RNA sequence: AUAAGUGCUGAAAGCAUCUAAGCAUGAAGCCCCCCUCAAGAUGAGAUUUCCCAUUCCGCAAGGAAGUAAGAUCCCUGAAAG
RNA sequence: GGCACCUCGAUGUCGGCUCAUCGCAUCCUGGGGCUGUAGUCGGUCCCAAGGGUUGGGCUGUUCGCCCAUUAAAGCGGUACGCGAGCUGGGUUCAGAACGUCGUGAGACAGUUCGGUCCCUAUCCGUCGCGGGCGCAGGAAAUUUGAGAGGAGCUGUCCUUAG
């Protein structure tokens, strides 16, 4: 029932490193991650370890530690393995289709929609009526995601436009 | 009796750093200088302030959630319109008038008041004008 | 941008080679010239000034004189000059003439309006006047100053004055046709001023 | 006469309250505000005071 | 939403939220999310 | 750049969380882009060019008296009044 | 409405005309939550004061009802905005009349016909236009832009698409 007093850990050559001002960067297999926080929280590089400690104890403190750990955690992860979200859209002829490195997707708008990843995410068409976008980091991979959401989020009645995986929707009689 | 000083003023000139110190303090004791009250020979209509030059005031800072908060009204006396802008934003083009606007609010109102005001300079960046006064840097002291 | 300096000689019509007719305005631009290329590392901005017409040398000073003497052509009576341009297109003291210009571009137009003196509220800001019969002797005043309670009467009430005499432009004028031979410039519409006043062209920003 | 003795002393490191009342702790100090001034404007008798009532306000 | 001065959890499901000096209730339900003020 | 709204990440409080640390998006609204005025902006700004720094007096504080460039008086007028 | 505090050595009262200008507790337009929101159309609530927010019949009337529209035909403050700006149709004078009360002179928030609306702008203020001086020489032009002012509203139809 504390996050912020757990260890991390260094599976395979995940290079973490300590900056001048409790800022971090790591490069793992996927890719390369900055990150700087307040100066505050004490992280100490260690091998196959790395410390996460406050010096005092009250609220946003408390705060603070809890997420730094969370997002260090977060970080290291998505850089080792990478990271991915999954959008499987409904419709009777909703597309969704490649452009290149762009996205174009067919929703019943007179028109289509384009989209243009650039921070290092990538999306695929495994099908015609799925799409999954991946990327090293989750906040911008999340990002993303909720963006292609926006483009057509469900209606309560048919359901239609872009779904999360599994992502209940709420049922309405249409009479 | 007191000596009431008049053609006896020499006015030094002072530079001081805002980049750390909160505009409402240095306003205050700035305005003093600006004033002359410091001087020993102090008189009230003579005006034995001294010049002072800002640096970085692009740099100035706010306490509290004043960064969104302070609104910097003004009032253009044609019909029921008003024209408004909040204290971060200045810091952006023209944070020089924040300082001038303050210390105007500090200094006594009135025509000598005006003149103390003229010796007042507020810059961006960190180079001065002018270096042929001899300025000397001058820390404040609260 | 582009743009010439001229003068409005006056206005007539022309038929498109469509069976429509259009009204235009007629003006003439002899060969505009460039004295001075205002450049940003010394004058804050970029800009060219350029004059029109010719003026004889007992018009002309010594100081405009010596100024124009750098472009090395007559003193000009008029000039203007225009920002947005590119400062290295124009070499200074070149000519513009006016086939910079072409038909079918959108243009817009400015140049000072015609005056019409000292007049009232009604001719100056188009407001209604009181009735015309049935006793009233309100016949054409200019309305009520203001409310009571401000004790005063605001800023920006409307009242008599003079008139015209400030530039105007006028958005998105068409240019039917052009004759270099002639330096003529033939605008779709009409375009303030009064006849033989400057008129300037410019490239329309929308 | 406030005034200009206030700013002779913050110019040597002390308050006027505290000169005051160093002053009167370090004597009867019949010596006043306008003569006081006086001997701001002929400042080494002021500091000459000055530091006896610093001395004597510990 | 609703937006009344008195804010209360309408069924078990609400749960309570402070956010950005206004409470507010956040339910599955859509039809209970209210705020006060 | 924001309002309401929708949010991604994420603890406080192993969960959850649009939040406290971060990152977005988002109105005929706000600040510009459009048009006009604007250096009496006494903070009187800048650029291009011309005149040159004479004669008299206390020698000098500084005065007066002809001029340089350029204007004015006066006169013919209006596209202005 | 209660009070009588300023004004009875006089502060002009309803409605209309002219001119506006402000608040937002929003009538339309813009952006959203929920809906017993299928969709066109709606109801409620939140942000929103930029702009717009109609012509006639009746009545002195505002207010109302009615006709025809528009996206809508907002609610209020400004001495129930505005008479040294106008109007005088009504209340509020003197004439006369009907009903009623009064023995009577006469009286009616009962009615009806008629019934003098003074002023050369001194100072602020507002809209325009001049002269003087300052801008540590004197001139002729071109300009920067602090900072002000204006606009800043919307329907219909074709298509997408039956």
């Amino acid at each position: 029932s504390r996050v912020g007093k757990k260890l991390l850990e260094i599976p395979s050559d995940v290079t973490v490193t300590l900056n001048d001002n409790n800022t971090v960067a790591v490069k793992g297999p996927k890719g390369e991650l900055t990150r700087t926080f307040h100066p505050d929280m004490e992280i100490k590089v260690e091998d196959n370890v790395l410390t996460v400690a406050r010096p005092s104890d009250q609220k946003e403190h408390r705060a603070l530690h809890g997420t730094t750990r969370s997002l260090l955690g977060n970080m290291v992860e998505g850089v080792s393995k990478g990271f991915e979200r999954g959008l499987e859209l409904v419709g009777v002829g909703y597309r969704a289709s490649k452009s290149g490195n762009k996205l174009v997707l067919n929703v019943g708008y007179s028109h289509p929609v384009e989209i243009v990843p650039e921070e290092g995410i990538e999306i695929e068409v495994p099908s015609q009526t799925k799409v999954v976008v991946k990327g090293t980091d989750k906040e911008r991979v999340g990002a993303i995601a909720a963006n292609i959401r926006a483009v057509r989020s469900p209606e309560p009645y048919k359901g239609k436009g872009i779904r999360y995986e599994g992502e209940v929707v709420r049922r309405k009689e249409g009479k | 009796t007191p000596m009431a000083n008049a053609s006896t003023i020499e006015r030094k000139w002072l530079v001081v750093d805002a980049a750390g110190k909160t505009l409402g303090r240095l306003s205050s004791e700035v305005a003093a200088i600006l004033r002359g009250k410091h001087k020993p020979t102090y008189t009230p209509h003579v005006d034995t302030g001294d010049h002072v030059i800002i640096i970085n005031a692009e740099k100035i800072e706010l306490t509290g959630k004043k960064l969104t908060d302070k609104i910097y009204y003004r009032h253009t006396q044609h019909p029921g319109g008003l024209k408004s802008r909040t204290a971060l934003e200045m810091r952006t083009n023209y944070p020089e008038k924040m300082l001038e606007l303050a210390i105007k609010g500090m200094l006594p109102k009135g025509s000598l008041g005006r003149q103390m005001f003229k010796k007042l300079n507020v810059y961006r960046g960190s180079e001065h004008p002018h270096e042929a006064q001899k300025p000397e840097v001058y820390e404040l002291r609260g | 941008t582009k743009g010439i300096l001229g003068r409005k000689i006056g206005m007539t019509q022309v038929f498109a080679e469509n069976g429509d007719l259009i009204p235009v305005t007629v003006i003439e631009a002899a060969p505009n010239v460039v004295l001075q290329k205002k450049t940003a590392e010394n004058d804050g901005y970029e800009a060219i000034q350029l004059g029109f017409d010719d003026k004889r040398e007992k018009l002309s000073n010594k100081p405009e004189k010596g100024h124009v003497a750098k472009a090395e052509t007559a003193p000009k009576r008029f000039v203007k000059e225009l920002r947005g341009v590119e400062m290295d297109a124009y070499e200074v003291g070149q000519e513009v003439k006016v086939e910079i210009f072409s038909a079918g571009e959108i243009v817009d137009v400015t140049g000072v309006s015609k005056g019409k003196g000292f007049q009232g509220a009604i001719k100056r800001h188009g407001q209604s006047r009181g009735p015309m019969s049935h006793g009233s002797r309100y016949h054409r005043r200019p309305g009520s100053m203001g409310p009571v309670d401000p004790n005063r009467v605001f800023k920006g009430k409307l009242l008599p004055g003079r008139m015209g005499g400030e530039q105007i432009t006028v958005q998105n004028l068409e240019i039917v046709k052009v004759d270099a031979e002639r330096n003529l410039l033939l605008i779709k519409g009409n375009v303030p001023g009064a006849k033989k006043s400057l008129i300037t062209v410019k490239s329309a920003v929308k | 006469w406030i005034t200009r003795i206030n700013a002779a002393a913050r110019m040597n490191g002390l308050s006027y309250s505290r000169l005051m009342h160093g002053l009167k702790l370090s004597g009867i100090e019949v010596n006043r505000k306008m003569l006081a001034d006086l001997a701001v404007n002929d400042l080494t008798a002021f500091n000459q005071l000055a530091d006896a009532a610093k001395a004597q306000l510990n | 939403m609703k937006v009344r001065p008195s804010v209360k959890p309408i069924c078990e499901k609400c749960k309570v939220i402070r956010r950005k000096g206004k409470v507010m209730v956040i339910c599955e339900n859509p039809k209970h999310k209210q705020k006060q003020g």
